[PDB]
């Protein structure tokens, strides 16, 4: 079925402002036939925030709380 | 709630639904119908109703509207109709 | 349903239809109770009367002089497997002039029905087995079920309504391996009684009782034998 | 369902509560046991005067201490009681002795189911050291010991009569004519002695023919 | 009907039974690759193992049938076994039948007759597995050859069999219509690159068991994990 | 599983064997017509491709022993292994009494294995109904019409193709018993097979012939090749033009 | 919808002779007089007048106000004065009548007027002639009577008391009071059937009919093969009170089929809604309901017990006198011959029912008109068994 | 399916054996199974259900000994279980008398396999609906284990579950560190893990039953003392 | 049941279904020329993965007896093996006759195993038998259900009605040399999608010196000047 929506590729990428984002939970098993070159290609690495990341959201979820 | 059943006449349910459908036609209770309850196993209420229903039929048939002392033909037409329910 | 229709033949949600068919053989029968104790093993089965004119039919088979079966269900394949069990005893006597373990028959049974479960056109054998015996570990009771998955038990019951009398013997196998014989006896006499509904009552006529001990091989005990059992009976039905 | 081995959803296995009511289509037949001796008695049926009442026969000395009485199958009552006799000769062969009734019936049971099943009842009737005794075996390869049974297409009535007629320490002469009177109440027809057969067991007496049309000595009181 | 439930002819001219038991192999998720050189064949199966817990070393799907023959099995591991085990049968009573060894090619041609046979008749069925032999034979050079679930024995050179056994063979075609000889080194690399573009993992030397019949070294070597790894570095260079 | 059919109807009936000797009338056409001194065979040859080069040298009409030779209307498959059976039951005969096989008792034993083939276990019937002519001892010679039923018949003129009821009312209107002789009997079988197969003037190459005559203590059975048949047609042909101009 | 029907006609069926005779020719004329005296007595009572009264008072106060544009609805509910009506493309009106109102023969469900402007129904149409959704009594009480069937004088008998203990003598059992809605289990050879239709036709003579033949293995989800048949005989009840014939349907829609789950339906509904009408505890009546079949095995255990369907009659085959009594019967229409060739045809017989005998009847009388045209053909003495071989008894290849 | 699971030879419009397919259903039914490759041996471990207190001491015992060295550790069916055990104890004893000497593990395994195989090729029998673990030990040839589904191959195992919760036992097996632990903690291990899985949570109460095979008995395949892994269970339970 | 079975009234509907199948692909047409007898056969492997003298369509049953087939291969091959050890007993019992074309029309006949005896499954192929070992050539065709039907030209593939067809308008005729096989080649040319080649058709000939599959080079010489 992914490859379905690859092959869907060819639906006029010049001409329909379409892309498709893959949230997955972990990239473990993802069919690696799946990330060649005309696959979905690119990942980016998100985990876990660190501590800095963590402080960040924890300021911004504090923000609407005025106590 | 409360679920029950019966629809399993024993000796004693079955005269006693003899007596009161006896209470019905021109027959009387000097007929020796227990006989024909311990006859019939477990015959319901409906056939019991039948046999009656049998027996005033014969009565006609051999043209007496009596039934109070037609007893021995009550128990003739009741026992052959028994045998032709369980095999005809 | 289809999936039911045959024996081979395996339901998609798990379990084949036939096998558990046929233990509603061994629930439409006459109840039967067996119970083991310290040195005896005792079985205690409901002669179901066809009339009052016939006899109460024959429950509580025979095999040998330290087995005794009850059966409790399609007595057509009932009398074969007390045939092959009788075969199979006397076999071990001829070989090597000792009783056949009792485990080593049970065994025996489970792999001899355990094919007509797997074999096309064979119906299982839907026959309740109560085996009563006396090896050398003292008393055994075996249950075998259609389903040839057999079962060792202090106390089982089989038949129509055994529920109850199951119910009773694990409310009181605790007190069952020091009970004298006439005591586990009327024990096991208990338990029967209290799966017929209360009309019924325990009469020399329509009950069994098969007991086999250390020193007294297999004896099937019946009105006159019973009797000396069945006083005292305590009777709440 | 229709399958002669596969079991019925609910109990027991179908194809042979099929063959157990063919005693239904058969002809009614009655044997009481007594202390006295077994008194077998059947009712021929002759459709047409034609045929010779000595060819239908239910009743068959299996041998000269067994009797037997068919209802069912004829057909299937011919094998029955052929392999009964084969039995019972080949056990006073091999013992030099008389089979027990009850052996011999065990065998027949055993023989029943082992093709369809057989379709006929038996009523086993003999001498032996336990006294004269009665057997009913049944098409489903199951065998009771009896002391006054009825079995047909009418065994309901005939037990039902049988079971408040009989007593436990009756004679031939009373048991022969509770029967008769029976079989008459049964029947269509009267008893004729062309029509009604009639059995003895004795334990001093081979098992042989009601005194053939000099039997009306016993329906004449009837 | 039941022209497409058991082995018989359908009414439009077919046979559903073995069309299905085609599409049997591509069920199991494997996929493997035979390429016949100018003087070897050298065969390599991806080894699909899920969890460590497994015995990698007693995974495989290819097995030796006799001391120069060499197998690969595609479909369902248990009639892939009895398939196993039927060849080497055949091997072992050929080579005793027979003195000289048992040609691959005719070891093939009698696995596809019994295979024929199971395809024939009505009782049993036929079994999904799809099987490619190789093996040196003298006057002959290597030699491959398929045998499939029908009885059609045949294929050479180039030859795959799994879910993705289309691409990978559309890919040996331009490979084989590309005219130049596969010495023993560019055999091994062909396959391992036909089945690494089928299946872009690039192959971590783990997850892949080649086997090679050379002929100056006969016997079906299974390339050890420093082989495969070694002929790995080869090609990605 | 899948049972065969070998069973009755409702009322009673073997509708399979009855659907069976009803489609032997389908496709193929046999007859045989016995006189004095001479029982001849005629058959219809259904197919007649310029492709083939007719070597069997028979299709039809079959020779099954010394003194008898049969034709089948059945189907081709089941036909082969009756005819082999029917040789292998008749050389056994020879064998067991040093005799030629009586013609009756020959017919009664196929009859037999195919009363048997139609009676027990799930085997279809024999879909072939087959003619014999023959020559004994005992009664001369003989004509026996066979069924797949195992219902054979002891004929004197019949026949067993499709057009078969027209074929047989046919030899009925124009059959003469004693005045019989061999060459008449042709002219009606050739008359007879000219009515039954629509295209008039029959190539001799469409009919296939064999006659069984008693030489001097001998059974000759002579299947009678291309030019005879149409010598046979030619004659038939003039007698046709004369008795149509005489009117 | 329906409840009577206008019987006007069929005029003296009783024609003695049935062939050209004086005495046929006077009762015509006898026949002919009257009509031509009954359509002149109506025409001068019309004509010549009693009154000349106004408009009949017709014209003068409802015929204009029921005005001259109408349109026709059916009439859906009844109210104390006004009545509810549901009239074209779905409109339901809620009116008073009072103009030209016949309350009894308005009924819910019937056709009425509608004066157009001001809506209010002015009339009803009792004709309407569209009560077309299941017709079973358009044969209703048929014309045939004893005599058109002969020769089965045992089983008219039967037949006529099992169905003349109603009607004739119904206190005899009210004072044994059962009130047994029994019904006839009718036996016979598949050779007859539709003289089960005959002999049923001796109780058509009172009352009406209703047959069910063939009718459905009642695959319908809602079943009410027998539950319809329960309302059209509640029907009946409301009529006079009719029987049922349910020749064919008695023996296949309730077969002794001995499969018992798994069994399209009927064994489970058809049965069990015969059993339940067949009781006379449930449904009252004089409805006997006429069980006929050609295969007396697959009675239905149900259908066995003569507790509740009592009066089980066979229908044996015809004997020589019945054979004789039928031809009789048959060939009386059609004068046969002048040599009366009766018992020559009959005597050697065997297995020959009824319609066979009416078979053989019309063909014989068929050759004859091929082309043997001679009035009393001569040749009708031996054509007469030229046509009663005629083949088509059984053919079965040869199986012997 | 519908139509196509009536038979086992028939296949199915994809290429499947839907009679295995349900085979394996009543395995994943049953009760849940358990065997550990302890460094040095084999250790085995079932749970028992009591359905009924009415039964005497642990019997119709999930364990079985196949041979000498050999135990069968099994799940689904148990009277079909008992019939292939039977299978497996005439394999070993045909082999042992042609060959001599012991059977080994993995030609045991690989010839039950192809009997159970050859079971479910056919339409009149039925495949097998059972799964078993065959666990051995020997000096030459260490410790084997190999398990068997109702249908498929005998497969090497370092640690392996079957029954009702497989993935859940699977999952603590492959959290225990196995290849270096003595055959004794992995007694306490297997019990630990059989505990953890559900035992009266939606059921009765369970009993345990273990198996040995090591060097530590020399081979020799039998049932672990229970007197003295009462106290395995003990910290099982803790 | 477990034979040639499934006849309904008037009807061999396994039968006809297998004749279906036969339809198959393969056009293999043969002929009898007065010399002796050819069966060429077209070998369209997919893709040039396949190998052409790895499996062949005609096979050599004994010395002078070719045999070319039609769909279901693996039928076939079952079905020559079958032939090969009946020719072999044959010959064996009755000794040294060498039994080609006195055994043709023998060996035909003892097809019978061949679908007399279907096998519960009937066989899916239509085979061609080739014999000149009695002076005068022998060309032979048994089909799934029947028996021999001794041609003179015929063709069993996809296109085999029209390839009959063209046999007979190209006038399969009589005294045509040994070399009718040019002609069997345009024959097969017409059931033909591409360039035929050596290894894409093969061909065996029976003459009165014997039997033999013509070697890639020797097909490829006569597809040459065609
Ligand atoms: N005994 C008879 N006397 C007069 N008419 C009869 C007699 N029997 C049948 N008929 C007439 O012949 C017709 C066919 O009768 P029947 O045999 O009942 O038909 P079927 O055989 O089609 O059921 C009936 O409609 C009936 O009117």
């Amino acid at each position: 079925t992914l490859m379905e929506l690859l092959n869907q590729m060819d639906g006029f990428d010049t001409l329909h402002r379409v892309k498709m984002i893959m949230a997955t939970n972990r990239p473990d098993t993802l069919d690696p036939a799946l990330l060649r070159p005309g696959r979905l290609d690119r990942k980016i690495h998100i985990d876990l925030p660190n501590e800095q990341a963590r402080l960040d959201i924890l300021k911004i979820h504090a923000g609407p709380i005025t106590k | 709630d409360r679920k029950i059943e019966f629809s399993l006449p024993d000796l004693e349910g079955r005269t006693h639904i003899f007596k009161i459908h006896a209470r019905s036609m021109s027959v009387e209770r000097d007929i020796r119908f227990e006989l024909l309850a311990r006859l019939c196993p477990n015959s319901t209420g409906a056939e019991i109703r039948s046999v009656c229903t049998e027996a005033g039929m014969f009565a006609i048939r051999a043209r007496r509207k009596i039934a109070t002392e037609k007893d021995f033909l009550e128990a003739v037409n009741k026992v052959i109709k028994s045998y032709a329910k369980f095999s005809a | 349903n289809q999936y039911d229709n045959d024996v081979t033949v395996w339901s998609p949600q798990g379990r084949i239809h036939q096998i558990e068919y046929a233990m509603e053989a061994v629930k439409q029968g006459s109840a039967t109770v067996g119970l083991k104790s310290k040195t005896h093993a005792v079985l205690v089965a409901l002669k179901r009367a066809q009339s009052e004119l016939a006899a109460h039919q024959k429950k509580i088979l025979h095999v040998d002089n330290h087995i005794g079966i009850s059966i409790a269900g399609l007595t057509a394949d009932a009398r074969l497997l007390c045939n092959f069990m009788r075969q199979e005893c006397l076999d071990s006597r001829f070989v090597f002039d000792r009783p056949l373990p009792v485990s080593r028959l049970v065994s025996l049974i489970g792999s001899k029905t355990q094919i007509p479960t797997q074999r096309y056109g064979r119906r299982p054998y839907g026959v309740g087995l109560l085996i009563a015996g006396y090896d050398d570990m003292g008393p055994h009771i075996f249950q075998t079920c259609p389903s040839a998955n057999y079962f060792d038990c202090r106390a089982m019951s089989i038949g129509a309504r055994s529920q109850s009398a199951r119910t009773y013997l694990e409310r009181h196998m605790s007190e069952f391996m020091e009970c004298n014989l006439n005591e586990l006896v009327k024990h096991g006499l208990r338990a029967l009684r209290e799966t017929l509904p209360a009309e019924q009552d325990l009469t020399t006529k329509n009950v069994s009782i098969g007991i086999v001990g250390k020193d007294l091989e297999f004896t099937i005990y019946d009105d006159d034998d019973v009797s000396p059992f069945l006083e005292g009976l305590e009777e709440r039905p | 369902d229709r399958g002669v081995n596969t079991f019925s959803p609910e109990g027991r296995l179908f194809q042979v509560e099929y063959a157990i009511e063919a005693i239904k289509l058969g002809s009614t037949a009655i044997g009481i046991q007594t202390s006295e001796g077994v008194c077998l008695a059947v009712e021929k049926r002759i459709t047409s005067p034609l045929m010779e009442p000595s060819s239908i026969e239910k009743i068959v000395e299996i041998d000269a201490h067994i009797g037997c009485a068919m209802s069912g199958l004829i057909a299937d009552a011919k094998t029955l009681i052929d392999k009964a006799r084969v039995e019972t000769q080949n056990h006073w062969f091999t013992y030099n002795e008389t089979m027990t009734v009850e052996s011999v019936t065990q065998a027949v049971s055993n023989l029943a189911l082992q093709s369809r099943p057989f379709g006929v009842a038996l009523l086993f009737g003999g001498v032996d050291e336990k006294g004269p005794q009665l057997f009913h075996m049944d098409p489903s390869g199951t065998f009771v010991q009896c002391d006054a049974r009825a079995i047909g297409s009418a065994s309901e009535g005939a037990q039902s009569s049988l079971q408040e007629v009989y007593h436990k320490s009756m004679t031939l002469k009373e048991a022969i004519k509770s029967s008769l009177i029976i079989l008459k109440q049964v029947m269509e027809e009267k008893l004729n002695a062309t029509n009604i057969e009639l059995a003895t067991v004795q334990p001093g007496q081979n098992f042989h023919m009601f005194t053939k049309e000099e039997l009306e000595e016993v329906i004449k009181d009837i | 009907g039941f022209d497409r439930h058991i082995t018989i002819f359908s009414p439009e001219g077919r046979l559903y039974q073995v069309e299905y038991a085609f599409k049997a192999i591509n069920q199991g998720g494997l996929t493997s690759v035979a390429v016949r050189g100018k003087d070897c064949a050298v065969i390599v199966t991806q080894k699909k193992v899920p969890d460590k817990l497994l015995d990698s070393s007693t995974v495989t799907h290819l097995f030796k049938i006799t001391e120069n023959i060499g197998c690969v099995m595609t479909g369902m591991t248990a009639d892939s076994r009895s398939q196993v085990q039927r060849a080497r049968y055949e091997a072992a009573n050929w080579k005793y039948k027979y003195g000289y060894e048992i040609p691959v090619d005719m070891l093939c041609k009698r696995i596809a007759d019994i295979s024929q046979v199971y395809t024939q008749n009505a009782e049993m069925r036929p079994l999904g597995c799809c099987m490619i032999l190789i093996g040196i034979d003298e006057e002959q050079g290597p030699q491959v050859y398929k045998c499939d679930p029908a009885g059609y024995y045949c294929g050479f050179k180039a030859t795959a069999a799994g879910v993705k056994q289309t691409e990978s063979t559309s890919f040996l075609e331009k490979k084989v219509k590309k005219k130049f000889d596969w010495t023993f080194e560019q055999t091994v690399e062909t396959a391992i690159t036909c089945l690494s573009t089928v299946l872009s993992i690039d192959f971590k030397p783990s997850e892949i068991e080649v086997g090679v019949v050379t002929v100056e070294n006969p016997k079906f070597r299974i390339l050890t994990e420093a082989e495969i790894d070694a002929h790995l570095v080869a090609l990605a260079e | 599983y899948d049972s065969r059919t070998t069973i009755f109807s409702p009322e009673g009936r073997l509708y399979q064997v009855e659907y069976a000797m009803e489609a032997i009338g389908h496709a193929g056409t046999c007859l045989g017509i016995l006189a004095n001194d001479g029982v001849l065979l005629a058959a219809e040859r259904r197919n007649i491709h310029k492709l083939l080069d007719e070597v069997f040298f028979s299709e039809k009409i079959y020779k099954l022993n010394e003194d008898m030779a049969c034709s089948v209307a059945g189907i081709t498959s089941d036909a082969n292994v009756l005819t082999n059976e029917l040789r292998l039951i008749a050389q056994r005969y020879l064998l067991q009494y040093q005799e030629p096989i009586p013609c009756e008792q020959l017919v009664t034993a196929l009859c037999d294995i195919k009363q048997a083939y139609t009676q027990f276990g799930g085997k279809r019937p024999f879909g072939v109904s087959l003619l014999y002519i023959g020559w004994d001892k005992h009664y001369g010679f003989q004509l026996y019409q066979s069924d797949p039923s195992g219902n054979y018949g002891g004929w004197k003129a019949t026949c067993i193709g499709n057009n078969s009821a027209a074929a047989v009312s046919m030899l009925k209107q124009d059959y003469k018993e004693g005045e019989m002789t061999l060459k008449s009997a042709l002219a009606l079988a050739i008359k007879v097979l000219n009515k039954t197969m629509d295209v008039s003037k029959l190539s001799a190459e469409k009919v296939e012939i064999a006659t069984l005559t008693r030489e001097n203590g001998k059974t000759v059975i002579r299947v009678l090749k291309q030019k005879e048949v149409e010598q046979l047609i030619k004659k038939h042909e003039e007698e046709e033009a004369k008795a149509e101009r005489e009117k | 919808k329906k409840t009577k029907g206008p019987d006007a006609a069929s005029k003296l069926p009783l024609v003695t002779p049935h062939t050209q005779c004086r005495l046929k020719l006077l009762k015509l004329e006898r026949i002919k007089d009257y009509l031509l005296m009954e359509e002149e007595f109506i025409r001068n009572q019309e004509q010549m007048k009693p009154l000349e009264e106004k408009q009949e008072e017709e014209r003068s106060k409802v015929d204009d106000l029921r005005g001259t544009p109408m349109s026709v609805g059916t009439l859906e509910e009844i109210i104390d004065d006004h009545a509810i009506v549901s009239t074209s493309v779905g409109s339901e009106h809620y009116v008073s009548i009072l103009s030209f109102v016949d309350k009894d023969l308005l009924e819910p469900g019937c056709s009425v007027l509608l004066n157009h402007k001001v809506h209010a129904v002015i009339g009803v149409l009792m004709d309407d002639t569209d009560p077309l959704v299941t017709v079973m009594k358009v044969e209703k009480a048929p014309q045939e009577t004893y005599a058109d069937i002969g020769g089965l004088d045992n089983q008219i008998q039967e037949i006529k008391e099992s169905v003349e203990l109603p009607l004739t003598h119904p206190e005899y059992y009210e004072e044994m009071g059962i009130k047994p809605p029994k019904g006839v289990i009718l036996y016979g050879p598949p050779g007859t059937g539709k003289t089960l239709l005959a002999k049923a036709v001796a109780n058509q003579t009172s009352a009406t009919f209703l047959r069910v033949v063939g009718s459905e293995l009642i695959q319908k989800y809602l079943g009410d093969g027998p539950k319809l048949v329960r309302e059209l005989f509640r029907v009946a009840e409301e009529h006079a009170p009719s029987i049922v014939f349910i020749d064919e349907i008695d023996a296949i829609g309730t077969k002794r089929y001995d499969s018992n789950s798994g069994g399209e339906r009927e064994i489970q509904r058809t049965m069990l809604e015969l059993l339940n009408q067949l009781d006379g505890f449930d449904s009252r009546g004089d409805v006997k309901v006429i069980m006929a079949t050609n295969r007396i095995e697959t009675l239905d255990p149900a259908l066995i017990r003569p507790g509740r369907i009592d009066r089980k009659i066979e229908f044996p085959l015809p004997d020589e006198k019945t054979k004789k009594r039928i031809f009789q019967i048959h060939t009386s229409r059609m004068t046969l011959a002048d040599d009366v060739t009766l018992d020559d045809l009959i005597m050697a017989k065997d297995d020959l029912s009824g319609a066979d005998i009416k078979a053989i009847c019309t063909e014989a009388g068929l050759m004859a008109l091929r082309e043997r045209r001679m009035k009393v053909t001569n040749e009708d003495f031996k054509k007469s068994k030229e046509n009663v071989l005629y083949k088509k008894q059984e053919g079965t290849p040869e199986g012997l | 399916g519908t139509g196509y699971d009536l038979s086992a030879s028939t296949f199915s419009p994809d290429g499947r054996v839907f009679q295995v397919e349900y085979a394996m259903k009543a395995v994943e039914n049953s009760s849940t199974a358990i065997g550990i490759r302890c460094k040095d041996g084999v250790v085995f471990g079932v749970e028992k259900l009591v359905l009924s207190k009415l039964y005497e001491e642990g019997s119709n015992k999930r364990l079985f000994n196949v041979d000498r060295h050999v135990g069968m550790a099994v799940a689904g069916l148990l009277a079909d279980a008992r019939s292939l055990a039977d299978i497996a104890r005439e394999e070993a004893s045909n082999f042992r008398s042609n060959f001599g000497y012991n059977i080994p593990l993995k030609h045991l395994a690989d010839r039950v396999a192809m009997y159970v195989h050859a079971y479910t090729l056919y339409s009149a029998v039925r495949p097998f609906g059972c799964s078993f673990m065959l666990g051995s030990y020997s000096v030459n040839d260490g410790a084997q284990l190999y398990m068997i589904d109702p249908s498929g191959v005998s497969y090497g195992y370092w640690g392996c579950a079957i029954g009702k919760a497989r993935q859940a036992a699977k999952t603590e097996i492959e959290k225990l560190q196995m290849k270096e632990m003595t055959c004794r903690d992995i007694v306490k291990e297997v019990a630990k893990i059989i505990y953890i899985v559900h035992d009266e949570v939606k059921d009765k109460a369970f009993e345990l039953e273990l198996s040995w095979v090591g060097e530590l008995t020399n081979g020799r395949h039998e049932i672990v003392p229970k007197d003295i892994r009462e106290e395995a269970e003990k910290y099982a339970k803790e | 049941f477990s034979l040639t079975t499934f006849s309904p009234s008037g009807k061999l509907v396994q039968i006809e279904y297998a004749l279906a199948a036969v339809a198959g692909g393969a056009p293999s047409v043969g002929i009898k020329a007065a010399n002796g007898v050819v069966l060429a056969t077209e070998k369209k492997q997919k893709s040039i993965l396949y190998d052409e003298r790895s499996v062949h369509k005609v096979e050599p049953i004994t010395k002078h007896i070719g045999l070319v087939y039609s769909g279901m291969g693996p039928d076939y091959r079952v079905l020559v093996h079958r032939a090969r050890k009946l020719a072999q007993q044959y010959y064996l019992v009755y000794q040294e006759p060498i039994p080609t074309a006195q055994l043709v029309q023998r060996v035909a006949s003892v097809m019978q195993e061949y679908t007399q005896s279907g096998g519960v499954r009937p066989f899916g192929v239509s085979l061609l038998i080739c014999g000149w070992n009695e002076g005068r050539p022998y060309l032979f065709q048994s089909d799934p259900s029947g028996a021999y039907f001794a041609w003179k030209a015929t063709a069993m593939g996809k296109n085999y009605v029209n390839g009959k067809t063209f046999l007979e308008k190209r006038y399969n005729e009589d005294l045509e040399l040994e070399d009718a096989i040019h002609t069997a080649i345009l024959t097969l040319k017409e059931s033909f999608e591409g360039q035929m080649t050596e290894d894409n058709i093969e061909v065996g000939i029976c003459n009165e010196a014997g039997f033999r599959r013509l070697t890639p080079t020797e097909v490829k010489d006569y597809l040459a000047a065609i």
